[PDB]
């Protein structure tokens, strides 16, 4: 197991999940497979506390589980749950997860491009510049709202365009460690007497 | 493909080589994810440099070096001038003499202002547009077709 896989798992779990998930995953990182009862005793978590965490790691399929059965010293049946990290599904799911963020970020960027510019202070409704000919009233010489029969403003449209870019842009700047980690992880038996001599008396 | 990408959207470039970077007069790497924002405000202004663009002025390019992008764009423009053929000069120095200043102009234009460059280009255009540019256009297009063939 390359250290890059271990580091990738540690970075993503610590980056987007609680320390409980990281500590639980660290055990599966330190040892490829560990029993649920062992992880329970090591973490000292409650059953539902650990199981819910494990269910999350199961939800994103970062970990896999197999059941092993054996007979105890007294003869009673025993069934232990062995959990293990699946770097293959982990890297696949994180790539999907990040590709989904990219689609969401692209959607947020496209929204930042489509956001309405004109707006009404009465109903707090923002109108796209396409409506400008409908909003502008020549009797008044200015933009007005049909629902509020009141002035419609436009100059405030710079604020949403600038502000959204600040939040969206920083996403790519901070994800750089995961992207780098991803780029780094894309890869005797003699004849008898009767056959030896003449048995005829002569 | 190997480069990180646009100063903002440096993520799809690693995924596939089908997506290509776009060059602009500002010599800035841009693409749809960033370009869509440039139309909602300013309508053709470089994000970091602020320089305005007369139109979209976007062209497909697959060079990671923005200096080469500019230099090629500049080269392609400057080749319309000073490109008179060798028979025009009897002396060996002349064959590459103007090429020196031309290469200086092309190179310097990648960093310095085009004020003196455009003035010199215009001052020579007033003379070269009469005959040599008319003649070299034919010879250049002819030899270009010979290079294609
Ligand atoms: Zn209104
Ligand atoms: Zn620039
Ligand atoms: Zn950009």
């Amino acid at each position: 197991v390359p250290a890059a896989l271990k580091r990738l798992a540690k970075y993503v779990i610590r980056g987007f999940y609680g320390i409980e998930h990281a500590l639980a995953l660290d055990i599966l990182i330190r040892n490829s497979c560990v029993k649920e009862e062992d992880m329970l005793e090591l973490l000292k978590f409650d059953r539902k506390q650990l199981r819910s965490v494990l269910n999350n790691l199961k939800g994103d399929k970062f970990i896999k589980c197999r059941m092993r059965v054996e007979t105890a010293a007294d003869g009673k049946t025993t069934r232990h749950n062995y959990y293990f990290i699946n770097y293959r599904t982990l890297v696949n799911v994180v790539k999907y997860k990040l590709d989904h963020m990219r689609r969401r970020i692209e959607t947020d960027e496209r929204d930042s491009t489509n956001r309405a510019s004109f707006k009404c202070p009465v109903c707090s409704s923002t109108f796209t510049d396409l409506e400008a000919n409908q909003l502008f009233d020549p009797m008044t010489g200015t933009f007005r709202c049909t629902f509020c029969h009141t002035e419609v403003e436009e100059d405030e449209s710079a604020m949403p365009k600038k502000d959204a870019r600040t939040l969206l842009a920083r996403f790519n700047e901070q994800i750089e460690p995961i992207y780098a980690l991803l780029r780094e992880t894309e890869d005797a038996k003699e004849r008898p007497i009767w056959l030896r001599e003449s048995t005829v008396q002569g | 493909m190997d480069d990180q990408g646009c100063p903002r959207c440096k993520t799809t470039k690693y995924r596939n080589p089908s997506l290509k970077l776009m060059v602009n007069v500002c010599g800035h790497t841009l693409c749809e994810s960033c370009v869509d924002l440039l139309f909602v405000r300013g309508a053709g202004n470089c994000p970091e440099c602020g320089t305005p663009l007369r139109k979209s002025n976007f062209r497909v390019q697959l060079f990671e070096d923005p200096t080469v992008d500019k230099e090629v764009e500049i080269r392609k423009k400057v080749l319309k001038i000073y490109n008179k053929r060798e028979e025009d000069f009897p002396s060996l120095r002349e064959y590459n003499d103007f090429l020196e200043e031309v290469e200086e102009i092309v190179f310097n234009l990648t960093n310095n202002v085009d004020l003196d460059n455009t003035k010199k280009k215009m001052e020579i255009y007033q003379k070269e547009n009469k005959d040599v540019i008319q003649k070299n256009k034919l010879k250049l297009t002819r030899e270009q077709e010979e290079l294609e063939e």
